[PDB]
C-alpha cells in the first residue's frame, strides 16, 4: 500500500513533510535564517582581531592587511580604476607631481 | 516524466555489491540486534561492549585532533612570541631548544590556576629578560 | 480548559446595568460610554466577548516579541543630541554650468 | 562573511548508518508524555495534537547525541551559543503558537483574562491578564536560557575540577613514597569519588533538562487544548 | 556481579521448588566450557580469543603507547 | 500512475480539441447549474438558502452542516434529467482540475510550461475531454482509479485509527458494524449490518467537525485537486457540492428506478462516479448491480422519506472500501525455506551466545537446578 | 508473509498513528475465543427456538 | 540503556572478549600516561624558559 | 512596462548616495510613501465591501443583530439600516474557493496597478528633477547603467566647509 | 578565561568575506534576468512578489529622517563606544 515515506524518494518526502506536516515550521525557520543572514552576518576588523583567532591575531603579520591589499589589487586591475584620480587623492596631478618631486 | 516520484523505480541491479553489503551488515547486526541491545532514544544502547568499544575510540581521535591541530597553534604562539615574535627567529633555534620550550609551555598547562604564580609573574630583582626584551 | 458555549439572547444583561470607572452611564450619559474604558471591559466581560479584551493583548506582545523589537532594537531613531547638526540644505544641487543630458523622449 | 565548519557527529552518523540499517524496536523513550497526551477514556481533540511526536523524537535525539557524548573529553557541542538556541526554541515555540493563532479562534483566548467576574476587571483582572501574556513569552526564555547555562555550567566545572585532578596526580604522586604518602592517599581517593559523583550527575541532568526542555514545548500545546467527550 | 557499572544479568528461575528437586543433573552432557558452572563467575574456563594474550599483556601494551605517545619527541624531535 | 512519453504525445495532439469541448461542456454545464440554482433558491428550505452557521463546540470554527446546509431537490426531475446531473458532476470535476492549472498559469507567467509539460505527460489531473478515443478514454480511467487506490486506504486507517485509539462503540451491535465497515473489498460488506456505524460515528464525529487532514485524504481519494489546500472550507465545500448533487441523482433514480432501465456502460459510469465499481475490475451488470442496491440499501429508508442521507464521513468510508483491495502477497510459499541470516554464520557465537545457548538451550532445566542448589549452599553456609 | 499487518501499521504510522498499543480494540476483541461443543449446543438451540418461535 | 552483554569477573578475564581487550588496552593507556607525564615533567634536567616573563597568555587575554 | 527593474539599482544607490539627497526627493519619497498608504487604504476598502456583499444572509443577521454593545441607539439603528440594505436585494453569496477569488483578485489587481503607476509617477519625477538625483536617473535610462561617484565627478554642490575636495 | 576558551567549534575549515554591497548587487542583477522576460507580465504575482517588498523598505530608508546618527554598518572598527567613526 502506498506510504509517503517507504515510497516517495527523499527530496519528494522532504517536501511533503515540510509543507503537509510542518510547514509553520519551516516558515518561521526561513523567516529566522534570513533574519540571521540580514542582520548577524558582519565581523568588522577590530572585532576579528579580539575573538576572530583561535589563539589570537598574529600581528606580526598582520593578515588582515594582506587580505585587504589583495582584494583592493584585485579590483584596482579588473575594473581598471585609475587611483591616481583627483577624487582619490584630493589634488591635481599636476600637484601631486609637485609634491612627489618635493618629497 | 524525467525523474520517478517512486522509489520503486530502481536504478541498478537487485545483486548489485551483494557480497560487500552482506559483509557490511553482518558487521552491523552481530551485536546490534540483539534483545539486550534495547536503546534509549536510539542514542545509548544496552550492549556495555557497545560504550567499551566506542568510548576509547572516540577519545582517541578527539584527543588526536585536540593535540595536533587545536593546541599546536597555542604551542607555535607562545614560541614565536617568547623567541623574537617571527617565525624565523623561532627557526633559528635548535629542535632541541624548540623541545624545551613546548615541554615548559605543557608545564604552564598542567599548572594553569593551581601552580606557581613565578612561572609568569617576574619577581622583583629577576634578572631574566623583561617584556620589552625584544621592543 | 472546559468548552466554552456563547451565552443566549436571553441571558447577556442590560447595557444600562454596566459601571464605568466612576458610575453607570445610563441615560443623558450613553454617549460616554464609547469613551469610558473600564465600561466597555465591564460589559465585554458581562457579554462573555472575553476575548476583546484578552486578544489585542497577546498578539500585541506577539507583535513586539517578533517583529518590531528587532525593527525598533535596529533601526529605531535615540534620542537626539545636545548639539545638533542641522542641514544646511545646500547639498544635491548642480554646479553652474553643468549640461545635463536630456530627458527620455 | 561566510565560516565553514562542519558538527562533531560524524562519526556517530557513521555508527547511526551502520546499525540502522535495518529495523529495530524502540520501547525507551526519554520524553514519553508526547505519546500519551489523553488519560480519561472517550476524551478525543480536533486538533493535530501529535504533530508534536517527530519533532520530539528528532530533538531528543539530536541533543542526546550532542550531550550526553560531551562528557567524554575534548568532544565539542558545536551548538553551544546563546543565541542559537534562542533560533531553536523560538522556531519550535513560536511555530506552536502560530499554529494556535491561525486557527482564528479568539475565544481561545478567553482563559488569557485571569479570574472571576467578581474581581476589577481593569485594576485585577487585565493587570494579571498582561503579565500572563508576558509570561508565555518568558516561558519560551526561560526554557532556552536554562537549556544553555546548565551545559555551559556543568562543563566549566568538568573543566576545572579535571585541571585539578591532573596537576595534583602529576605533581604531587611522589609522595606515595614519602612518609605523608597518607594525605595524598586521601586527597586521591576523595578525587576520585568526586569524579564519578560528577560524572553521574552530569549523566542524570543532561537527561532531564531534555526532558523539561520537551516538557516546556508540550505544556505550551497543552495549554490550548479543548478535548470533546464522545457520546 | 559488577564491573564498575556493568552488572551481570541473571537469568529468573522457572521451575516450581516441586519440580526441580526432580531434576537430575548430568555435567557429562554439558560442554566442556561450562563445567562446575558458578553463576558468579560463569567465563571462569572461557577460551582466550588469542592464545598466550593474557589481559596484563594488553594493559601493559596500553601503556607502553601511551610512554611512547609521551616520549617520542624526547628521543627525536622536530623543527617548527 | 507515473508520467510516460505515450501520454505526453496523446495530450499534446489532442490540446486544442480538449480545449474546445471543454469549452461546449462549460457552456452547457453552466446552463444545467443555473438551472439547479435557481430552483434551489426558489424552493430551497430557508436554512439552506441563508446558509445557517454551524460552528464546533470546540473552536467554534464554522463548517458545513449536513442536515443544514445540505438539500435533496426530491423534484428536481422535472427541470433537469439525470444524465444532465452526471454532466454536470464530471464537468465539476474537469473544471477544478482545468482551474487550478489556469491559477497556476495565471500565477507563474510562461514559468509554468515545463510544469505544463510534466502535467500533460499524466492523465491523473487531465480533463475527461482530452480523450477522443475508447483506449484514451480506458487509460485515462485507469490512471483515475489508480489515484483512487493510492488515496483511499489512507484516509480509512486514518479515520479507523482515530476513532479506534480515541473511542470504543457502545453495544455489540455498533461493535459489529464498526469491524465490517472496514473490510477488505474482496468480501461482500452488508449495508444492514454496517449502518449503525453511521450514528456511532455521528456521535463520535459529524461532517461538520472533519479534520483538515482527513479532508485532505478525502478529496484525495475523490480525484479532487488538493494543491493549494487552503482553509478547510473550500474543498469541504467541493466535497459537499458534489455528494449533494450525487444525492439528487439518487434519489431520483431511486424513485424512477432509473438503473434497471440504465445500460451497462451508463451503469457502470454511475457505479464509478459513487466510488463503487473501478474499471480494473471488469465488472459485470450483475455485480453493478448488486452493489449499487447495496449503496442504495445503505442510503436506507429515510433517505427516500425525508432526503436525509447518513453520516457523510461513514458514507465516503464505506463508498471507498472497495479500492482497499487486500495486500499484495508474490511469491512461492517454497521461498519460506531459506535463510535470512546466513551471512553472519562466519562469525560464530561469542562467550556471551555461549551462555545463553547452554542456559536457556535444552539443558535448561538442569543448569537451573544446578544453579540454584549452589546458590543455597551457598546462602545456607554464609548464614 | 503478512501483508495485512504490515500494510496497517504503515499506514497508522503515515497517518500520525506513532502510538502503538490499542487498549480499546484489545478490550473488544480480547476475550474472543473459538467456543466448546456444549456452548455450540447451547446455541444451537436457542437459534432453533428463535426460528420455531 | 545497560541491560546486558559480556561482563569479565575480574581484570585476568578481560581478554576472553575482542572488545574487553580493547578496553583493557584503553585503561591501559590512560593510566601510564599519567607516570610518563610524571617522569617526563617533574625531570632534574627540565628548565624554564628564560624568555618565560617575555610574554604570557595572562597579558594577551587581559 | 516594467519599472521595478530599473529603479531598484536607481534606489540603492541613492541609499548609498543619501548625503546628496536634496528636499525634493525627499518631498518625492514622502509623496510616494503617502500614496502607498492611501493605496492600501483603498484596497482594504474594496476588500471589505466584497466581503460584506458575499456574506450569507444567517452570517449578516448574526452579525449586524442583536445584542448591540453599547446599546445607545444610533448602533442600533445603523446597524439595522445596514442590515435591511443588504438582505433586501438578492446577494451572490459563494463559499470557498470562489468567495477567495471573489474577495482577493479584484483587490490584488487595484493594489498591484495603482503601485504600479505610481512607481512611473516617481520614475518620471526623478525624470524632471534638477538635482544629482534627475541626471543619475537620466544617464541610467540613456545608458543603462548606474554610474555611481556621479555627484563628485560633476562636482555636485557641498556645503561651504566641504568644497575643500573640490579644489582641484 | 582559559576554560573558556574550550567552548569553541573544532572544526573551523575556511572563511569567505564579501561586501553586502557586491552581492546585494548581484542578487539584484539575477532577480532583474529572471523578472525581465516578457512572459511574466509585471501584474503577474510573482513579479510583485519579488519587487514590491524591496521597493517598499527601500523607499522606507530613503524617508527616513533620524535626528540621531548611525554609524556606518561595515566600518574598520565597531568594538569602541566612544568613537563612531
Ligand atoms: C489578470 C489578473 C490576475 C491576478 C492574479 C491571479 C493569480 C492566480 C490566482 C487564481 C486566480 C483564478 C484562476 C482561474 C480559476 C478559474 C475560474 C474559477 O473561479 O473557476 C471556478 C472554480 C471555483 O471552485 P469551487 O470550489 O467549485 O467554488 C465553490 C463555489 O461555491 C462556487 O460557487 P457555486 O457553487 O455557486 O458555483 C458557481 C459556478 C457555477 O458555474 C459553473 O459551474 C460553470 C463553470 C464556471 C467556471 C469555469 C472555470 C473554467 C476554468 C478553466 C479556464 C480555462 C483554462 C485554460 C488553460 C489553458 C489555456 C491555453 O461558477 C463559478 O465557479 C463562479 C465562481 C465565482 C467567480 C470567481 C472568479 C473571481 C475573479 C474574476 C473576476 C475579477 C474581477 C477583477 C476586477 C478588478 C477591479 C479593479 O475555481 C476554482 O477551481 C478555484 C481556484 C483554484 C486555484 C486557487 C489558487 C489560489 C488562489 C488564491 C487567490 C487569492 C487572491 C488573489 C491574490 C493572490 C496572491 C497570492
Ligand atoms: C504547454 C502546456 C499547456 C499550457 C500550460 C498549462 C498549465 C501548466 C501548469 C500547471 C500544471 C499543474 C500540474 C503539475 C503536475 C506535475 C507536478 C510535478 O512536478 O510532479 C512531479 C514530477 C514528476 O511527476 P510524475 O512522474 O508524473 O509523478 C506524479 C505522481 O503522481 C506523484 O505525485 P505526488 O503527489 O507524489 O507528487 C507531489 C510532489 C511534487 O513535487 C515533486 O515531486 C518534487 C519535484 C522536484 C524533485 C527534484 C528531484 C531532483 C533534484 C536534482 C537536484 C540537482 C542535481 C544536480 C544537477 C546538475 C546540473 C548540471 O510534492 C508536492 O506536491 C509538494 C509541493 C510543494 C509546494 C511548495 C510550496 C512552497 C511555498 C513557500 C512558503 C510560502 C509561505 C507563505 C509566505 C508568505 C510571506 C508573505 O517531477 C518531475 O518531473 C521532476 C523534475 C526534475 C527536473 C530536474 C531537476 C530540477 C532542475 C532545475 C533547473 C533550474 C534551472 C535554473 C537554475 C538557475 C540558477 C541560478
Ligand atoms: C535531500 C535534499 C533534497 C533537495 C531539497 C531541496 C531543498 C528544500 C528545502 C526546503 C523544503 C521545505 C520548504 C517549505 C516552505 C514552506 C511551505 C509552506 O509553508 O507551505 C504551506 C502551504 C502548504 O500547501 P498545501 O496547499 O497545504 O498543500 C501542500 C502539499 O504539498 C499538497 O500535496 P497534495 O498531495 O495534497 O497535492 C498533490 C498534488 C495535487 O494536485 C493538484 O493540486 C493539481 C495541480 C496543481 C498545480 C499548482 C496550482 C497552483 C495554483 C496557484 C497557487 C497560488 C499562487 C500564488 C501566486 C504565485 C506566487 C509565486 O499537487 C501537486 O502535485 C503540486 C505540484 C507543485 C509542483 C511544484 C513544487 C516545487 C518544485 C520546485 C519548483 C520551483 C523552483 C523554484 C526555485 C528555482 C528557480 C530557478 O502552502 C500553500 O498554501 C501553497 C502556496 C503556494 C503558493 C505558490 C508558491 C509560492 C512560493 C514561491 C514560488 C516561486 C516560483 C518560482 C518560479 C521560477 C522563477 C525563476
Ligand atoms: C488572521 C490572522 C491570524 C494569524 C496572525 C498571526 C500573527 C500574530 C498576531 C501579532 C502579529 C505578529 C507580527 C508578525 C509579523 C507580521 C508583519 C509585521 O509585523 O509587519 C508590520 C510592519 C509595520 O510597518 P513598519 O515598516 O514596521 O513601520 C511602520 C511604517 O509606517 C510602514 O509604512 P507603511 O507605508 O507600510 O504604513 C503601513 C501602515 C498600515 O497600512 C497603511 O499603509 C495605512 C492603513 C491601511 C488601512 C486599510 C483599510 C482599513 C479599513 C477600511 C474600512 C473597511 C470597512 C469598509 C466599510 C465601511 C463603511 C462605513 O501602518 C502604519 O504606519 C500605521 C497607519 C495608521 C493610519 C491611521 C492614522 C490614525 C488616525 C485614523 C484612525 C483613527 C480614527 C479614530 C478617530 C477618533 C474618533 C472619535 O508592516 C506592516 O504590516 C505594514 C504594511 C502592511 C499594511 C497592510 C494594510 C492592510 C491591513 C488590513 C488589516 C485587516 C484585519 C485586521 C482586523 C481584524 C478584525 C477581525
Ligand atoms: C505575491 C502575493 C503576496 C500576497 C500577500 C497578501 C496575503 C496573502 C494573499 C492571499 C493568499 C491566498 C490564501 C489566503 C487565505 C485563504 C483563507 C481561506 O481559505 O479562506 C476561505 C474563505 C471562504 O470561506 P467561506 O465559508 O466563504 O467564509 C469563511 C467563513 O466565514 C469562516 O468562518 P469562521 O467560523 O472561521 O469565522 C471566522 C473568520 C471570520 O472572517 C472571515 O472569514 C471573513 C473574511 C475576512 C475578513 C477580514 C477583515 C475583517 C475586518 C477588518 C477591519 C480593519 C479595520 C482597520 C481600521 C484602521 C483605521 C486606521 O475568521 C476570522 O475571524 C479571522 C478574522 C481576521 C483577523 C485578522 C487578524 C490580523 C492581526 C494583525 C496583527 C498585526 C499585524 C502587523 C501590524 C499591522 C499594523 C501596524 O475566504 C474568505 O472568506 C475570504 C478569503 C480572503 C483571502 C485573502 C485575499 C487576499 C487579497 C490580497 C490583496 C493584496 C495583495 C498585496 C500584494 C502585495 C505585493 C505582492
Ligand atoms: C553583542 C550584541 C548582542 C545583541 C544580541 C541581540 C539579540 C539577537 C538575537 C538573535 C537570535 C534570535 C532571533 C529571533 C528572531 C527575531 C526576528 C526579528 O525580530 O526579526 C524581524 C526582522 C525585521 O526585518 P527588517 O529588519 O528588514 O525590517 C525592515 C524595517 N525597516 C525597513 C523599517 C527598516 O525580520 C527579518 O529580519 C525578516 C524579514 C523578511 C521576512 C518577512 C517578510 C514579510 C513581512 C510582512 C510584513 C511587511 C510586508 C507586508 C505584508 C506582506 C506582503 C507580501
Ligand atoms: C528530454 C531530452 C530531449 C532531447 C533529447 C536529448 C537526448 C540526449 C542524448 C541522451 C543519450 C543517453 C540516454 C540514456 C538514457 C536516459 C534515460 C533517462 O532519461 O532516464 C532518467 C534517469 C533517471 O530515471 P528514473 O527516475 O530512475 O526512472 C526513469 C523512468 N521514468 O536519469 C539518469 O539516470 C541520468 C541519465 C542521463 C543521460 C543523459 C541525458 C542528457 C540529456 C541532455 C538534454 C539536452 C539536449 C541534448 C542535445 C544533444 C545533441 C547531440
Ligand atoms: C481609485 C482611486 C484613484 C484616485 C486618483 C486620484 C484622486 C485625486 C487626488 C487625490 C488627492 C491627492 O492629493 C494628495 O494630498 C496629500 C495631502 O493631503 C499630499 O501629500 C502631501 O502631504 C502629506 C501630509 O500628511 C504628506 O504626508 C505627503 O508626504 C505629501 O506628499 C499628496 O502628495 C497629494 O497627492
Amino acid at each position: 500500500v502506498y506510504t509517503r515515506w517507504k515510497c516517495d524518494r527523499l527530496p519528494v518526502f522532504q517536501l511533503k513533510l515540510f509543507t503537509q506536516e510542518y510547514p509553520m515550521h519551516a516558515a518561521v525557520g526561513i523567516f529566522t535564517i534570513i533574519f540571521l543572514w540580514k542582520h548577524m552576518s558582519h565581523c568588522s576588523e577590530e572585532t576579528e582581531r579580539k575573538y576572530g583567532w583561535w589563539a589570537g591575531y598574529p600581528y606580526w603579520r598582520d593578515p588582515i592587511a594582506r587580505r585587504n591589499e589583495t582584494k583592493y589589487k584585485q579590483m584596482i586591475i579588473n575594473n581598471d580604476v585609475d587611483i591616481t584620480h583627483p577624487k582619490w587623492t584630493g589634488c591635481s596631478v599636476e600637484q601631486l607631481e609637485e609634491l612627489s618631486r618635493v618629497v | 516524466v524525467l525523474f520517478s516520484t517512486y522509489r520503486s523505480s530502481r536504478l541498478v541491479s537487485k545483486e548489485f555489491l551483494h557480497g560487500p553489503v552482506m559483509r557490511f551488515r553482518a558487521l552491523g547486526e552481530y551485536y546490534f540486534q540483539r534483545a539486550w541491545n534495547g536503546t534509549l532514544n536510539w542514542a545509548l544502547p544496552g550492549e556495555y561492549r557497545l560504550y567499551a568499544v566506542m568510548i576509547p575510540f572516540i577519545y582517541f581521535y578527539h584527543r588526536w585532533h585536540n593535540d595536533h591541530t587545536l593546541d599546536r597553534d597555542h604551542v607555535e604562539k607562545a614560541m614565536i612570541m617568547r623567541w623574537g615574535g617571527t617565525l624565523e627567529d623561532v627557526r633559528k633555534l635548535s629542535a632541541k631548544d624548540q623541545l624545551r620550550v613546548r615541554c615548559f609551555t605543557d608545564i604552564e598547562k598542567l599548572y594553569s590556576a593551581y601552580g606557581p604564580k613565578d612561572t609568569y609573574l617576574q619577581p622583583p630583582g629577576d634578572t631574566l629578560p623583561g617584556k620589552d626584551f625584544y621592543r | 480548559g472546559e468548552l466554552f458555549v456563547r451565552p443566549k439572547l436571553e441571558e447577556i444583561p442590560p447595557a444600562d446595568q454596566c459601571r464605568g470607572f466612576f458610575g453607570p452611564l445610563n441615560d443623558s450619559l450613553k454617549f460616554l460610554r464609547l469613551l469610558d474604558i473600564k465600561w466597555m471591559m465591564n460589559r465585554a466581560v458581562a457579554m462573555r466577548r472575553e476575548y476583546l479584551i484578552a486578544t489585542p493583548t497577546l498578539f500585541t506582545f506577539i507583535w513586539m516579541f517578533t517583529w518590531k523589537g528587532a525593527v525598533i532594537y535596529f533601526w529605531g531613531d535615540r534620542a537626539p543630541p545636545r548639539r545638533m547638526d542641522w542641514n544646511t540644505e545646500e547639498t544635491g544641487r548642480l554646479p553652474l554650468g553643468f549640461k545635463p543630458t536630456p530627458a527620455p523622449l | 562573511m561566510f565560516l565553514f565548519f562542519f558538527c562533531d557527529l560524524f562519526w556517530l552518523r557513521l555508527l547511526l548508518c551502520m546499525y540502522y540499517c535495518v529495523w529495530s524496536r524502540l520501547c525507551f523513550i526519554v520524553y514519553f508524555n508526547c505519546l500519551m497526551l489523553i488519560f480519561d477514556f472517550l476524551l478525543f481533540c480536533l486538533f493535530d495534537l501529535y504533530l508534536f511526536v517527530g519533532l520530539c523524537l528528532f530533538l531528543l535525539l539530536w541533543f542526546m547525541l550532542f550531550n550526553l557524548y560531551s562528557l567524554i573529553l575534548y568532544y565539542c557541542i558545536t551548538y553551544l551559543n546563546l543565541y542559537l538556541l534562542f533560533c531553536i526554541v523560538f522556531l519550535l515555540y513560536i511555530a506552536f503558537l502560530f499554529l494556535f493563532c491561525f486557527l482564528c479562534d479568539f475565544f481561545l483566548f478567553n482563559n488569557l483574562l485571569v479570574g472571576d467576574s467578581f474581581m476589577d476587571v481593569f485594576f485585577i483582572r487585565f493587570l494579571l491578564c498582561f503579565l500572563e501574556c508576558f509570561s508565555l513569552l518568558c516561558r519560551c526564555l526561560s526554557t532556552f536560557l536554562r537549556l544553555f547555562c546548565n551545559l555551559l555550567s556543568s562543563h566549566f566545572l568538568l573543566l576545572m575540577f579535571f585541571d585539578f585532578f591532573y596537576f595534583i596526580f602529576v605533581f604531587f604522586f611522589y609522595g606515595v613514597f614519602c612518609y605523608w604518602f597518607i594525605l595524598f592517599i586521601f586527597v586521591f581517593c576523595f578525587c576520585l569519588l568526586f569524579y564519578v559523583f560528577l560524572y553521574l550527575l552530569d549523566l542524570f541532568a543532561a537527561i532531564l533538562q531534555l526532558f523539561i526542555f520537551c516538557n516546556m514545548i508540550l505544556q505550551l500545546i497543552m495549554d490550548f487544548l479543548l478535548f470533546l467527550l464522545f457520546v | 556481579y559488577n564491573m564498575l557499572v556493568f552488572r551481570d544479568p541473571k537469568r529468573r528461575p522457572q521451575l516450581s521448588e516441586e519440580e526441580r528437586a526432580k531434576v537430575v543433573v548430568n555435567q557429562a552432557e554439558w560442554p566442556e566450557e561450562f563445567k562446575d558452572f558458578d553463576p558468579d563467575d560463569p567465563y571462569k574456563n572461557s577460551p582466550e580469543i588469542i592464545k598466550g594474550m593474557s589481559s596484563w599483556n594488553l594493559f601493559l601494551w596500553g601503556v607502553e603507547c601511551a610512554f611512547i605517545y609521551q616520549f617520542y619527541e624526547l628521543v627525536f624531535p622536530k623543527s617548527i | 500512475m507515473q508520467g510516460s512519453w505515450s501520454v505526453l504525445k496523446k495530450n499534446c495532439s489532442n490540446f486544442f480539441p480538449g480545449l474546445l469541448a471543454f469549452a461546449q461542456q462549460t457552456q452547457e454545464a453552466y446552463g444545467i447549474w443555473l438551472r439547479i440554482y435557481n430552483r434551489q433558491q426558489k424552493y430551497g428550505p430557508t436554512d439552506f438558502v441563508e446558509q445557517s452557521e454551524t460552528f464546533s463546540p470546540d473552536y467554534h470554527k464554522r463548517f458545513h452542516s449536513q442536515d443544514k446546509n445540505m438539500w435533496v431537490d426530491k423534484e428536481l426531475c422535472t427541470e433537469v434529467s439525470q444524465k444532465e446531473v452526471a454532466r454536470l458532476m464530471t464537468y465539476k470535476l474537469d473544471m477544478w482540475r482545468m482551474a487550478h492549472c489556469a491559477g497556476a498559469l495565471l500565477a507563474t507567467g510562461g514559468y509554468a510550461i515545463p510544469f505544463g509539460l510534466f502535467w500533460l505527460a499524466n492523465d491523473t489531473w487531465v480533463p475527461s475531454s482530452f480523450n477522443l478515443t475508447g483506449e484514451e478514454l480506458r487509460a485515462w480511467r485507469e490512471a483515475q482509479d489508480l489515484y483512487r487506490y493510492r488515496s483511499a486506504p489512507s484516509y480509512l486507517t486514518d479515520t479507523k485509527w482515530h476513532f479506534d485509539f480515541h473511542a470504543y462503540p457502545w453495544n455489540e451491535t455498533q461493535e459489529r458494524a464498526w469491524d465490517d465497515l472496514f473490510e477488505k473489498n474482496d468480501v461482500r460488506r452488508d449495508p444492514k449490518v454496517v449502518r449503525p456505524a453511521a450514528e456511532m460515528y455521528d456521535g463520535f464525529i459529524k461532517f461538520e467537525l472533519i479534520r483538515r487532514k482527513s479532508l485532505r485524504h478525502l478529496c484525495r481519494s475523490m480525484n479532487i485537486p488538493t494543491f493549494p489546500m487552503l482553509a478547510r472550507l473550500c474543498n469541504g465545500t467541493r466535497v459537499r457540492d458534489y455528494w449533494n448533487l450525487a444525492w439528487c441523482e439518487d434519489y431520483m433514480v431511486i424513485t424512477q428506478r432509473l438503473h434497471e432501465s440504465m445500460t451497462d456502460e451508463e451503469l457502470y459510469d454511475y457505479a464509478w462516479r459513487r466510488y463503487l465499481a473501478p474499471y480494473d475490475k471488469n465488472l459485470n451488470r450483475e455485480q453493478l448491480m448488486e452493489r449499487v442496491e447495496d449503496y442504495f440499501e445503505f442510503l436506507g429508508p429515510d433517505f427516500v422519506a425525508h432526503g436525509k442521507a447518513p453520516n457523510l464521513v461513514i458514507l465516503t468510508n464505506y463508498v471507498l472500501g472497495y479500492y482497499n483491495d487486500p495486500a499484495y502477497l508474490e511469491g512461492d510459499i517454497s521461498e519460506l525455506d531459506k535463510n535470512d541470516y546466513d551471512h553472519l554464520a562466519s562469525w560464530g557465537k561469542d562467550a556471551f551466545l555461549r551462555r545463553l545457548e547452554f542456559e536457556n538451550g535444552p539443558l535448561r532445566d538442569q543448569v537451573e537446578a544446578h544453579t540454584q542448589r549452589l546458590l543455597a549452599e551457598r546462602a545456607a553456609i554464609a548464614k | 508473509w503478512c501483508p495485512e499487518v504490515r500494510d496497517r501499521a504503515e499506514l497508522e504510522v503515515d497517518i500520525t498513528g506513532w502510538q502503538w498499543w490499542s487498549p480499546l480494540e484489545e478490550r473488544r476483541l480480547l476475550p474472543v475465543r473459538l467456543r466448546s461443543v456444549n456452548e455450540v449446543r447451547e446455541i444451537m438451540s436457542k437459534t432453533q427456538a428463535k426460528k420455531s418461535a | 540503556m545497560l541491560l546486558g552483554g559480556f561482563v569479565p569477573r575480574r581484570f585476568s578475564q578481560f581478554n576472553r572478549d575482542p572488545c574487553w581487550m580493547f578496553f583493557i588496552f584503553s585503561v591501559g593507556f590512560w593510566l601510564g600516561e599519567y607516570p610518563a607525564m610524571m617522569i617526563k615533567y617533574n625531570a632534574r634536567d627540565l628548565v624554564y624558559d628564560p624568555h618565560r616573563y617575555v610574554w604570557s597568555h595572562h597579558d594577551d587575554h587581559h | 512596462t516594467k519599472y521595478e527593474l530599473k529603479m531598484q539599482y536607481f534606489d540603492e544607490w541613492m541609499i548609498r548616495w543619501r548625503k546628496f539627497q536634496t528636499e525634493s526627493d525627499w518631498e518625492i519619497e514622502k509623496g510616494r510613501q503617502w500614496w502607498r498608504r492611501f493605496n492600501m487604504a483603498v484596497s482594504g476598502a474594496l476588500f471589505c465591501g466584497l466581503v460584506l456583499y458575499t456574506s450569507g444572509t444567517a452570517t449578516l443577521k448574526r452579525q449586524y443583530g442583536l445584542p448591540h454593545f453599547f446599546d445607545i441607539g444610533v448602533d442600533g439603528q445603523a446597524k439595522e439600516t445596514m442590515l435591511k440594505t443588504l438582505t433586501s436585494r438578492w446577494r451572490y453569496t459563494p463559499q470557498g474557493y470562489g468567495r477567495v477569488l471573489i474577495t482577493g483578485v479584484p483587490t490584488y489587481i487595484l493594489f498591484v496597478t495603482l503601485e504600479h503607476y505610481r512607481e512611473r509617477r516617481r520614475m518620471q519625477q526623478y525624470l524632471q528633477q534638477n538635482t544629482v538625483f534627475g541626471e543619475q536617473m537620466r544617464r541610467l535610462l540613456s545608458t543603462g547603467k548606474i554610474e555611481e561617484y556621479l555627484p563628485v565627478n560633476i562636482k555636485a554642490t557641498l556645503p561651504a566647509s566641504q568644497q575643500a575636495i573640490y579644489n582641484y | 578565561s582559559n576554560p573558556a576558551d574550550h567552548f569553541r567549534p573544532n572544526l573551523k575549515a575556511l572563511t569567505l568575506y564579501a561586501e553586502r554591497q557586491h552581492y546585494v548587487d548581484r542578487w539584484l542583477h539575477v532577480k532583474e534576468r529572471w523578472l525581465a522576460p516578457w512572459y511574466l507580465p509585471w501584474w503577474s504575482p510573482l513579479f510583485q512578489l519579488g519587487t514590491w517588498y524591496s521597493q517598499r523598505s527601500r523607499n522606507l530608508f530613503l524617508v527616513e529622517n533620524h535626528l540621531s546618527y548611525r554609524p556606518y554598518k561595515f566600518r574598520r572598527n565597531d568594538e569602541d563606544r566612544n568613537n563612531p567613526y
